[PDB]
This record gives C-alpha cells, structure tokens and sequence, in this order.
RNA sequence: AAGGAGGUAUUCAUGUU
RNA sequence: GCUUGAGUCUCGUAGAGGGGGGUAGAAUUCCAGGUGUAGCGGUGAAAUGCGUAGAGAUCUGGAGGAAUACCGGUGGCGAAGGCGGCCCCCUGGACGAAGACUGACGCUCAGGUGCGAAAGCGUGGGGAGCAAACAGGAUUAGAUACCCUGGUAGUCCACGCCGUAAACGAUGUCGACUUGGAGGUUGUGCCCUUGAGGCGUGGCUUCCGGAGCUAACGCGUUAAGUCGACCGCCUGGGGAGUACGGCCGCAAGGUUAAAACUCAAAUGAAUUGACGGGGGCCCGCACAAGCGGUGGAGCAUGUGGUUUAAUUCGAUGCAACGCGA
C-alpha cells in the first residue's frame, strides 16, 4: 500500500499446543479452507516426529524450523537502469514464514504416500540437515553470496 | 573574515617570510582560497605572487609529490 | 594526500582519515573535469550560469524569509 | 625469494580495470594481479569486488617473498580505489603509508573531445 | 548514492594533532 | 576677453593591457635500461588495435612539443577582437589628491586609414597531445553519423594574404537632468585607529526596485526615463544578401547590390489547453510481498473465418466476444 501502515492480523494459538507458530504452520499447510484435514495431518506428523527424532513435538518442530530458516535473501532493485540482484536481511517473522513455507512445499513434492508421513519425514530430514528444504535455504544463501558484490546499492 | 594583513597594515607580502606563506598554503601545497582564508582581494593577489616566487626559489614545494 | 598510520591508530580510522584527506584535496573532481576537453565557451557559460543560480536563490531566501508559511 | 619484509603496493585503478603491483622499495616489481586475470570481464571487471579479488590474488602471488610491511600508493580514478586497501589489510599486511599519486597536469596536454552519447 | 544540521560561514586561544 | 568644457604639469595607485627575451614544475608522448609476466586497451555489450621479438604496470635516465592546476572571483585590464605560471627589457591607457598652467584649443563624422576570434591561403620551419579528411571495428532495415581503435592537413613558430562570426548588452558616439537599496573593486579625506572600527568623498562594476517609458516581455541615474548635436540603417514574406556590373583577393571568396515571378500573410510578446524518452508531489490489487488461476488436455459457450439455399440482424481496443438472448 502506498499509504497504509497497519501491521499483521492477530492469529489465535493452536488449540492442542498453544503455539502461534504451530497455528501458522497449520494455516500454511491448509488448502481450500479445509482446516480439519490439515490439522489432523500436522498433529499425526508431529506425534510421529516426536517419537522418532526426540522428546516433544514443539522441540522437534523448532529445531527443524531453525535448520531451515534463512539469514539473508535477494531482491531485484532497479536503480542504474538495469536490475541488480541485491542481498537483504530478512526480518524474523519473515524468517519463520519462509521456513514453514519451504518445509510444506518440500513435503508436498516428496514421493512418499501419506501426507503426514511425508511431513514427518521432511521434518526429521530438515532437522538432520539433509532435506530439500535445507537445500533450498543453502541455495538462496549461495546465490546471495555470489551476488554479494552489490550489497551497497 | 578577519583579513590578517590589513590588521597590521602590511604593504607587501615579502615572500621571504615563509611562515606566513605556510599558513596560507594547504598540506598538498596548493594555495588556500581567499573565500576560506578571509584575505582581501589585493592582499590575496600579492600573496599568490609571493607564493609563486617562493615556489620558484624552492622555499616552498609546488606539490607534496615532488621530492 | 599523504597519510601515515599514527601510533595506536586503528586501520578503519586511518582509512576514513585518508578518504577525508582526498575529499579535501578534491582529486576525483579534478581528474573527472580533466577527463574530456571542455571548450572555453562552455566553461565560461557554465561558470556564469552557476553564479546566477547561486545569487538568485540567495535573494529568494533572503526575501521569502519574511512571509507567513501558515 | 629474497625476503625483504617491506613492500610498496601500486594500485593503478582506471575506470575500466584495476592493476595491483607489489614492488620493492627501490622500484623492482615482485608480483602483480589484475581483474582481467581474476576472470571478470567488462561491466564486472569494473567493480570494486573485482579489485578486491585481484588484490587478494596479488598478495598470494608475492606470498613467497614473505613481505610484512606495506606502503600503499593509490593512483587513478577507479571504481574501487579502496576495496584493494581493505583486501590487503584482510590479507594481513601492516599498512604503513596510504598515499595518493594521481598524476594531475598543470594545464598541460589537451584532453580528447567530449563524448556525444 | 541515501538521511540529518548549520549557514551563505565562518570568529571559535594556540598547543595538541 | 573669461573659466565651468577640453588639455598640460607635480605625486601616487591598481590592472591576465601590448611587444620582445629568458626561466620553472606538473603532466602527456617517445627513446634507452632494470624489475617483472600474460594480459592490456575499449564499450551499454564487443571487436578492430597492442603484447611472449616481453606488453600493460613499476623504477632510473634522456629527448621534444604544447599549455600554465591551486590562486580564480557575475574579480581585473583593453576601443573592440581579446588577455592567465614566474622574472627582466621596451611600451600604451585609466584613476585619485592637492594645487599651478593654456584659454573653447570642443562634439560628431560620409569618403579614407588602421586594428579586427576561429577556420582558410602562400613561403619556410616545427610537430608531444588533440584532431576535419581517410582507414578499420561496431550499431542499425539502411548508418556515407552518433560509439570504439588508428590517423593526415591543421592546431604551434616567422613573415605575408584573407577580413568574415549569435564580432551580442542582438542596445551608435558625446553631453545635461531625474526617487532609492544591497553588494564588489580601486583610490582618498576626516573622527579617539577606544583593536579588526565610525563618518565622508571620487572612478569602474553586479543585482533588486520607484516614477516614467514600453506591444508586452522588461529597462529603470551604467535607462529602453526627460532632452540636445552628429552619424549609420528600415519600408510585407519568399526570390535574396542571390543574379549582373564594379572594386578588393594567389585562391577560397569578401564588399556594393537588383529585377521578373510568387503568396496574403510572414512575424513579436503574452494567454488557455494538450503533450514532452522535462522537474517535484500524491493516489489506486498499479507494481512489490503472497494465494489461486488462464495459456497445455477434454467438454460447454460466444466470436472471427470458411461453408451453405439460408447459416437472420446487431455489439467488435480497453469500454465487443456465457454480449442484446
Ligand atoms: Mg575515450
Ligand atoms: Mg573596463
Ligand atoms: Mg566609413
Ligand atoms: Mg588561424
Ligand atoms: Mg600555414
Ligand atoms: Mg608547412
Ligand atoms: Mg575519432
Ligand atoms: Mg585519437
Ligand atoms: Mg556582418
Ligand atoms: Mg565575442
Ligand atoms: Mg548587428
Ligand atoms: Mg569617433
Ligand atoms: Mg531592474
Ligand atoms: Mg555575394
Ligand atoms: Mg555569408
Ligand atoms: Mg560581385
Ligand atoms: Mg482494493
Ligand atoms: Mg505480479
Ligand atoms: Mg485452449
Ligand atoms: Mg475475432
Ligand atoms: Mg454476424
Ligand atoms: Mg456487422
Ligand atoms: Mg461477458
């Protein structure tokens, strides 16, 4: 908006976990407004991931999310007539959103059968730092370093 | 402001007076403008002639990348 | 613009000091103006126009500093 | 091979390209590096980053001589003009002098004509 | 290159630096 | 006859005013040598070009030509063109102070004479850099250009010729009178210079502005105001500053300067819009950040086209095409 500085909409916490971050994850996963199905998938995936990789669902989810969070991204400025790909530091709320979005899309792509199984596998893989999501994060970091020469435009 | 020469009623710069010329030159060796220094126009011209004569006699450097 | 690193002087401070010295010397401006040959007519015209612009805005400020903005 | 532990870094920084040359105090050149050798071409070789990597390449080249002290002579109106100095400091030489040696004429030869673009 | 301040711009002890 | 206009003398002041001759440092180029090695150079991007016979870079020495950074200033000087490192020689003008002197010796000026940027011409030198022409590489539909790499006349010097410029303040020279303000520059008088100050009195110069003038724009004590003296020039636009003739010129050409024919306008200033690959400011799912699509498949539907005896007619950039229906 040219003239509007209202912030972000207040979102309610997750019923079964009281986590705003988890609620946003459910919203990102949800498609066609079918929140019940997405919530069941994430709950089952979290329980499976907890049993496999550690102690509690929130701890496993946060460690995976941190392993996927990007420090810096790149945007396309246009000052010298041509377009310069310049790196830019991402604000923390955007870090969480990008991490969750990357995890969800990577899980969708995977070839496993059940969506909950795909989500649990991807979360564990991201925690172990071999997943497609962490690969995506490393790719964006790699490109940012490549075009770091334009960091003062 | 505060033209120094007219304060003492100086008639001529007397280029042999190096210390005054050192005040009225920059570190790089060029002449500081009268706009910055505050010197009057007549004394500025006399000062420029004195500095150039001193540069020829090698009492002042033309530049700092000379010797 | 000769600069020698002073005793107990940080390198970043020294580098900023060197840039300040170069700015005061006016080296980049001089070489850039000497990059191409400006005709004497162009030089005189440019100088005169700049003086006119400076004088005009001085008068404008000194006059319009006696008006009600609101 | 003959260790001297003090060098002079001549940084010729033109608009198009930057050439860094490490030499002895007397004038004999030890090693050099340029953005063209760094691989950047044209619009990318006229950037400060290319100058930085060329300075790093030159520092590696003259690493055999084991030079510790380094006085810097920067010359020409080049895009970087400073990234080379930062790169040398990062490479780990003690920068002794930072000197500008741009050749400014006292109204000498006539420059080429102005470009009409 | 971008933002802030002062002016038509300097006096603002030298020393120090 | 007189001294107020004009001029002379006495003492000083500032100035890139002019001519001649030396000299200084920076820088470019080239040459010789050392170090050192694979790029340099150039552009929006490239190539031509240069470099392994060693470039570019870096250091040392040498040669040569041209021009004088900073100071530098809507600062100064000159009739105008124009004049910019420093020093010396020759030389012109302007201004201030106090007086003394001559006694209208003044102003303007057709012909005439001289000076007169740059380019150009003749003869002879010089030649670093720059650079018409030219050569090559690009760009483009074409590119006899803009861009890039080279590059000859020329630019420099001596002596002649040329004599034209938006040679412009687009404002002829001389003189007198008419409210002001802020500056710059250069003299000079007085007041305790109460220390950089205060009050006068000249010369030149920039801006703003009153009356007045002007078509308006604007000028405005440096007039485009109110007047006086002399000179030059205009008579609608094109044809045309062209033809012919004369004069000048080595030439290029310059100067003086028409007519037929043709049109009913050509022009100046200012006004309201629209536009600008002008400038500032602002807004809109305009972009950006996101989610979901269309464009691929099948089918439904509308249109175009083609076909038909008829495929009824209309809507057909956005703002027609599941529209009238
Ligand atoms: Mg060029
Ligand atoms: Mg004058
Ligand atoms: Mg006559
Ligand atoms: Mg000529
Ligand atoms: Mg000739
Ligand atoms: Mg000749
Ligand atoms: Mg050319
Ligand atoms: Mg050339
Ligand atoms: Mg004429
Ligand atoms: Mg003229
Ligand atoms: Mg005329
Ligand atoms: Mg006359
Ligand atoms: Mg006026
Ligand atoms: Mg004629
Ligand atoms: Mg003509
Ligand atoms: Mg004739
Ligand atoms: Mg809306
Ligand atoms: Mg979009
Ligand atoms: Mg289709
Ligand atoms: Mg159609
Ligand atoms: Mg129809
Ligand atoms: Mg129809
Ligand atoms: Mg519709």
């Amino acid at each position: 908006p040219r003239r509007r500085v209202i912030g972000q909409r207040k979102i309610l916490p997750d019923p079964k976990f009281g986590s705003e971050l988890l609620a946003k994850f459910v919203n990102i996963l949800m498609v066609d407004g079918k929140k019940s199905t997405a919530e069941s998938i994430v709950y089952s995936a979290l329980e499976t991931l907890a049993q496999r990789s550690g102690k509690s669902e929130l701890e496993a989810f946060e460690v995976a999310l941190e392993n996927v969070r990007p420090t810096v991204e790149v945007k396309s400025r246009r000052v010298g007539g041509s377009t310069y790909q310049v790196p830019v530091e991402v604000r923390p709320v955007r870090r969480n959103a990008l991490a969750m979005r990357w995890i969800v899309e990577a899980a969708r792509k995977r070839g496993d059968k059940s969506m909950a199984l795909r989500l649990a596998n991807e979360l564990s893989d991201a925690a172990e730092n071999k997943g497609t999501a962490v690969k995506k994060r490393e790719d964006v970091h790699r490109m940012a370093e490549a075009n770091k020469a334009f960091a003062h435009y | 402001k505060f033209c120094r020469f007219t304060a003492e009623g100086v008639q001529e710069i007397d280029y042999k007076d190096i210390a005054t010329l050192k005040n009225y030159i920059t570190e790089s060796g060029k002449i500081v403008p009268s706009r910055i220094t505050g010197t009057r126009a007549k004394y500025q011209r006399q000062l420029a002639r004195a500095i150039k004569r001193a540069r020829y006699l090698s009492l002042l450097p033309y530049t700092d990348r000379h010797q | 613009p000769v600069i020698k690193v002073r005793e107990n002087e940080p390198f970043d401070v020294a580098l900023r000091r060197f840039k300040r010295s170069c700015e005061k010397a006016g080296v980049l401006a001089e070489v850039r103006r000497r990059e191409f040959y400006e005709k004497p007519t162009t030089e005189r015209k440019r100088a005169k126009a700049s003086a006119v612009k400076r004088h005009a805005k001085k008068l404008a400020r000194e006059n319009a500093r006696r008006t009600r903005l609101y | 091979r003959k260790q001297v532990s003090d060098g002079v870094a001549h940084i010729h920084a033109s608009f198009n390209n930057t050439i860094v040359t490490i030499t002895d105090r007397q004038g004999n050149a030890l090693g050099w590096a340029t953005a063209g050798g760094s691989g950047f071409r044209g619009s990318r070789k006229s950037t400060p980053f290319a100058a930085q990597v060329a300075a790093e390449r030159c520092a590696d080249a003259v690493k055999e001589y084991g030079i510790k002290n380094l006085e810097v002579m920067v010359k020409g109106p080049g895009p970087g003009r400073e990234s080379t100095i930062r790169a040398l400091n990062a490479a780990g030489f003690r920068i002794t002098n930072i000197t500008d040696v741009t050749p400014i004429p006292h109204n000498g030869c006539r420059p080429p004509k102005k470009r009409r673009v």
